[PDB]
């Protein structure tokens, strides 16, 4: 439970998507 | 154990931040898996509002005691 | 127990908080439930603050009563 | 019978150079004690404490300098 | 009634930022009731303002009248 | 049985005039080594030590003051 | 044996008072230089810099007007 | 014709010193009771209060101090 | 009339201050009679920024004369 | 050489702040190797966000332990 | 000639310290006033005024001081 | 042309300052020149942001030594 | 053994619950000394300061009571 | 030889207890005057501005109080 790995997941959602 | 009046303040606010912080991530997964959609766009910007605000209202409340508590030392004598 | 001047006058201000700290308790929990309103994190931050400016004047009008009474006595010679 | 030196006499006549201030800040303190954010009544209770303060000091100062003069003047009996 | 001349300063200032109060509830009212123009913020806004350095104004005032008599009375001896 | 002069009867009925300060002071010190953060508690202790400050000011001046007129006093009856 | 007096038994009442204050700091501290977005650290840290920060302005206020009492009660020795 | 000793004329030169700072602050204070915001008009307001403070501070010190200077040639008549 | 050491400061930051007070008024009619290009709003933003200037600045300078000597007056024992 | 507690204190958070650098100056040098993507562009949020956070934590330590015992240094006598 | 003595010899030796800071600050001030945004001008006037700040205090300091051992020694004489 | 230890830590900035201030205009002209491209702007902007770091980075440290040696004049006594 | 008068006796005697206290406070400013920025640290050494001058005006203030009492009774035997 | 009393003692104890505290005050601005937005000398160039900062107090602060403990004893013989 912390805020840097909700980050990482934003920044990793945000090209999940893209492909 | 020790938890002092800041760290009760905070406490009450602890629980809180912990199951935003939960379900903003249930509803960025979601988003993820089905973006075709506005309404859970809108339910996401609406659950990190929430998550964002309730956190400045922990962050605020605590620093509003900070300057009581340094009056009340500045007239402690 | 014991009750002088001072502390007197400092409970002048304890009846307030007696209610004051029940009711800014209240509106931090109903906060808590929906706070993506501003209206919400607005009436809070007021009524923490009222508090703040209260403890505050019970800090003032307890440290100025001891440098008024503080002058005869050092003033007794 | 209240009896009044002359410095009690000074001190009474500061006394009874301000008619009720002591209780004015009494009821500036309990009407604050209620509402304590009004703008005109945090004016008054300022102005009245400060007064009041200014008031207490100058009456222990001059019950001292009277003190200083008159020991002065009978020290000098021998 | 006694007033002294912190209380005549306290008043000179009083009958202005009443007054000025009024007017920023009544400026506040017609902001609720047409929160669409944002002159009217602005109008508000700069009342709420002008009341603040009003008060401000006053406390300064009562502060600086205090400290120079205090100073004064201190060379009382 | 103890032996207490004019000094020390006055020093010992101003004492006795006021009731438990002392140990109110140090249970509302443990208090608020217990959580130094109450707005309350601190507000409380701050009120009991300027109380007791003034309390203890007071004694010793009148203690000193009775002290310089018994000396003036028996100073002059050689 | 270190002595304490009654200045020193006070800052020493304060110091037993907070348990694991300075440690729970520096722990702070060392988690912040690792995982410094985490909520759970992030406000703990702030609300117990902030309590340790009061703690010691309580410990050297209090010890500070102590010693103020002490020294005016000691000057009307002479 | 009043008796006016040497801290009389001192105080006297003061006040003859200054032309009419007395009403300058006086009006200063009624116009920002009217209007504060001319910055040319609570200019005028800071540097009148601030040198009437100046002033007021400094004849008292003065006049503390040649009091203090008559005192001590007063005492050493003896 | 009469004239201190710090009337004649204020004074001399008055001289300039007025020009201000007459050219923020003329700038903001400009920017009034063609609010579509940008630079008149930057000319008014940095003017009265300016005039801000000016007025923290003569502040500024009145507060530390003051205190220059104050420090002084706590001393002529 | 030598160094006190606030140059350790500032020293603990400069064991990330040179990675942090390393790791942002490789994100900018990524980006430029292939900008067509929004993943890289969160990645520089996620990347000088924390970059900002480490320098205001840091600078908010030494804030606070220079106040901490600021005031404990006004009245140590 | 007008005759300087030891409290006006430090105060002198103290203007003689500096070789033209009130003109500096003095040039400080109206090339403010003529235009207050130049950043070298604004900075080198902060410094002047700072130096005339601490001048004058450490200057008022110092000589009272020399007053206050100048006291001391003069108590003793009788 | 007297020069005190304020005025040495002025000019160790001075020389510094006023090349980035006659190097902000080199830049804007440049800017004006060729407005299409956002390529240079970014350089503008970095610069004009390190000019104002000098100017407060010497406000704050002739700030810090004005209340350091201003308190030991004031214990001085 | 060198002479030890009744206010050496006194002086010497308002030393044994203060034992160490003038190595204490050294070895507490050595301490300051290799970092003053700990606020434990920095407080203890407050602390003892404190201690140490409070010891100090007490035991002159005791022994110049002593200097009068024994000068008051000695000048009675012309 | 160079002459030095226990206030200069002091001093001088705390000037040895740093050790190039001036001297790295002196490199860490002259660093920042040609690289202010770097990092790793500007939480440098806080820390240590903060350092010399109290450790000027510090001292300062010592100083006076043992000089105020000094002239107690000293005023304290008569």
């Amino acid at each position: 439970i912390s805020d840097a790995e909700i980050w990482d997941m934003v920044s990793q959602n945000i090209s999940a998507i893209g492909d | 154990p020790w938890s002092g009046y800041l760290d009760d303040v905070s406490a009450k606010f602890d629980t809180g931040v912990d199951n935003l912080q939960t379900q903003v991530t249930e509803a960025l997964d979601k988003l993820a898996a089905k973006p075709s959609d506005p309404a859970l766009l809108a339910a996401y910007q609406s659950k990190l509002s929430e998550y964002n605000l309730y956190r400045n209202a922990q962050s605020n409340t605590v620093k509003v005691f900070k300057d009581i508590d340094a009056a009340i030392i500045q007239n402690f004598r």
